[PDB]
RNA sequence: GACCUUAAAGGUCACCA
RNA sequence: GGCGGCACAUCUGUUACAAGAUAACGCAGGUGUCCAAAGAUGAACUCAAUGAGGACAGAAACCUCAUGUAGAAUAUAAGGGUAUAAGUUCAUUUGAUUAUUGAUUCCAGUACAAUCAAUAACUCUGAAAUGAUGGCCUAACGAUCCCUAAGAUUUUUAAUUAGAAAGAAUUUAAAACAUAUUAGAUUUAUCUGAUGUGUGAGAAUUUCUAGUUAAUCCUUUAAUAAUAAGGCUUGGGGUGUCAGAAAAGUUACCACAGGGAUAACUGGCUUGUGGCAGCCAAGCGCUCAUAGCGACGUUGCUUUUUGAUCCUUCGAUGUCGGCUCUUCCUAUCCAUUUCAAGCAGAAUUGAAAAAAGGUAUGAUUGUUCACCAUUUAAUAGGGAACGUGAGCUGGGU
RNA sequence: GGGAACGGGCUUGAUUGGAACGGCGGGGAAAGAAGACCCUGUUGAGCUUGACUCUAAUUUAUCAUGUGAAAU
RNA sequence: AAUCCGACUGUUUAAUAAAAACAUAGCAUUCUGAUAAAUCUAAAAGGUUCAUUACAGAAUGUGAUUUCUGCCCAGUGCUCUGAAUGUCAAGGUAAUGAAAUUUACUUAAGCGCGGGUUAACGGCGGGAGUAUAUGACUCUCUUAAGGUAGCCAAAUGCCUC
RNA sequence: AUAAACAUACUUUGAAUCGGCCAAGUCUGGUAAGCAGGACUGGCGAUGCGGGAUGAACCGAACGUCGAGAUAAAGUGCCAAA
RNA sequence: GAUUCACGCAGUGUUAACGUGCAAAUUACUUGUCAUAUUUGAGUAUAGGGGCGAAAGACUCAUCGAACUAUCUAGUAGCUGGUUCCACCUGAAUAUUCCCUUAGGAAGGUCAAAGUAUUAAUAGUAUUGAUUGGUAAAGAUAAUGAUUAGGUGU
RNA sequence: UGGAAGUAUAAAUCGAAAAGGUGAUAGUAUUCAUCAAAGUCUAAAUAUUACAGGAAAACUGAUAGCAAAGAAGUACUGUGAA
RNA sequence: UAAUGGCGAAUGAAAAAGAAAAAGACCAAGUUGAUA
């Protein structure tokens, strides 16, 4: 037999993520003293659409 | 088929006719230290799978009957083979 | 050649589509370690 | 027609051209 | 070819041809068993059937006499054999045993298997001669390697007692240390030198008779021991494809070496089957076997159906039908000429000469074939590589 | 006619004047291709499956000696 | 004017098949809390979905809409949040023996035992009476269930033109 | 009785071959076959020559190169010798 | 992801042309399609039990039900084809046994060549003598069977 | 591996010594024989179809002998290996 | 050849003995420590 489509998916040649116009990694900020024992205030500059 | 024990037949060691006890011969326990078994175990070791033929086309349904006629007074054992029989029994 | 489901003179599977979790990659096609099948009630 | 089964009757086969 | 079967190991009768051999997927059947008795022996008896008798009892229960060449029985398929038995009954028994030779049947004069003839033991039965190495005979079965059992003590040696008989033994350079005895060191399983003698030394051994003890089938290669293992001889575990690999399918996506040793198409032999034609005459035909038919039988022709065979073609003969076109056969549908009728006329029916001329249009189907609707004087049947694909078409396959 | 059972050559006949042009598709069992159908090879390959023998991945047990404790 | 197939737009055997085949939206099922699921690699602070996080990722069947998806868990799969003392390896422990060896006891998964599951693979019966015919009705055999709603000489029906 | 000394008995080494086919005062299966399979012998294969017009097998007869004669199967109206 | 025309593109039909072609797949007309699941250039990524595939076993340089190229390799072939001068002499085979054997092998028969032995070591023949066998024929109240009738007796 | 109850190497586990290894049939014991592993070096006798320089030949003599007797790994083909 | 081997096909050494040539030296450990 051949190699099925699920096998060819794990090599990542044409199945790589199409992430060129993505905004970036979306996550909390890195933990520090000011988040452990205080509060840091942030300003929501804009709301954007992540592809 | 049916053959009694306690036969009176010739015993070569005593050179005389003595009473003899008759039983049936059963194949003994296969040993793990005979040369043929040691050779076979060595060959089967390693890759290659089954290295010796395996019989799978049996056709016979019966076996020849071998009696073990044993001298009572001298322990001298004979081996008499009978014809193939479906049913065998050691009678009186 | 392409798939385990690749059938013959009638489009059909042929063997059960529920498979063990331990199936090698290549034959693990369909429902995997399925505790149940059919429409749920 | 061939194989099988029952107490004549069924059942399966009868393909490549 | 497949499916079916086993003609693959194997027995009987027959084909089979009066020595031996001997074919077909020829005919009628059979084996992969069964038997402590259904082996061995001794003795007694005679079977199947029939007739005639005897309470219940009769067609069939048990008893008696007579006839009784086997017409019964002998484990089984068939064929052979068997009557003071090879059959039935009674009694004893285990030779259905160990060892060694020589032959005969398949035979390549190989193996297995089988069939015999003797010899050396120990036995069985019988008064005895004899008989007994499985079954009354012809089938009832199996290599190398591997596994697993039984056997190899009869005899041969060594040592020590007692007796007896022959026996010189080869000839100079030496280390292993068993150690004693000292000179050092040590505490630990304590070692390290040197002095010293024998050892180990050489200018008895064998045979044999009677004992006693011990060992005793061969080998594990320096020597022994108990275990283990391997040898030698003989059996069992099996190969049924039976002189014996360890083995599921599908390819219409297929590939290669080949094949007319072999199928699907023509052709060739045959003509069962298909088609056509005769001979006799039981009868039908209101009377009348033959106007027209002709049963029960029987003799042919044809190759236009399908079979049967495998001779040609597998480094290829383009495989259905239709369309187009030519020719040929007559077992003639029409037209022409005649004879017959249960031919008054008309329409018809049977037959002869005759193949020069004609024999159509459409619905459905790829169809050949078929079935309908018309028309016509008639809308006959066939061959030519099942005419005709560098003539077409590509509907079917 | 016989022959390998469908001859251009052979046998017996029929018949024949040398060279050929334009057409033609009856024949040369015309050409193209060591038949692709079928069968035989102790020749293969793709694919399938509790065909035989194996194998990666998956899985389970033991070993591979961190400290200080308690229960069986 | 109708019948069949496919819902549609789309794709397809470059060089004999463009289609009823593939895709499709819709419907449904399975697994996974991310140190996971799937999966490439001989190995790897290696790689892909994943610049991701269940409205997600991965594996499948059917093929728009409407109406509806019947019964069967016996067989083979898959699974269980399940049972221990049926069967099960290397090991571990113990005994005899001069020792090899041998013997006994104890060990996990797996299978067996029991349950679940068919929008998992799949399956879904006979015979005889009975109201000029038919047979609502009845008897009888025995399946895990006996083909239900529908549809039909159909691109599916041999007989069959 | 007849024949047999280039008679007889061999020994060693080795080639090719085991696809066969035909005839008949023969047989079996089949309706039958230029069908399938056998017993005995002779042939074709391996084989030309004369005759049957032609033909693997039929009849006569088997072959170094030639001359002359008697022949065999079979023929004698012409092809064609008689 | 409506209907159409055009620039373009494809390949439904003629099963047209051509079929030693313009062309190792093209030409003419007809047909379809002709912007969002569209068409297209360059760069870049994926590689042979691999890739890529709106799935045809399709495509992967005219090569794909496993590319191209070189080495193992002059792979093996019980199968097909071919196998080279003259004269002379002798001259066959299709039985039997065994084989995973049936298109092939070994034992054996037939045949050739070498080399021997004075040689109880001749016969595909007939005759005389003693045998063997169960074929053709024959028989059918002669045994086992098959079969048509006619007398006599109870 | 010829090495056969394990000849050699490696991996997992285990792991010595008041030494010990070997005498190829596994095992224990007692003798006998013979060596003293787990570090290193070491000329000579031996091989050679790379390549360079020479000499020979019962070798080939332009379809032969190397593929190449001339600007031969050249002309030419392929994207490329070739 | 011993041996190995579906013990099949096949694989397969070495001591002795005869020659060419010949050649033996070092670390580690131990000892010496006004230590080098």
């Amino acid at each position: 037999g051949r190699r099925t489509l699920s096998q060819r998916k794990g090599r990542g040649s044409i199945f790589k993520s199409r992430s060129h116009h993505k905004l970036g990694v979306a996550q909390h900020r890195a933990i520090d003293f000011f988040e452990r024992h205080s509060t840091v205030r942030g300003l929501v500059k804009s709301i954007e659409h992540d592809p | 088929v049916v053959v009694p024990k306690t036969r009176k037949t010739y015993c070569p060691r005593c050179d005389k006719h003595t009473p003899h006890k008759v039983s049936q011969y059963k194949k003994g326990k296969d040993s793990l230290h005979v040369q043929g078994k040691r050779r076979y175990d060595r060959k089967q070791q390693g890759f290659g799978g089954q290295t010796k033929p395996v019989f799978k086309k049996k056709a016979k349904t019966t076996k020849k009957v071998v009696l073990k006629i044993e001298c009572t007074k001298c322990k001298y054992k004979l081996q008499k083979c009978l014809k193939r029989c479906k049913h065998f029994e050691l009678g009186n | 050649v392409d798939h385990p489901h690749g059938g013959g003179n009638h489009q059909h599977v042929g063997h059960p589509t529920t498979l063990k979790r331990s199936s090698p990659p290549g034959q693990k096609a369909g429902k995997v370690a399925a505790r149940r099948t059919g429409l749920i009630r």
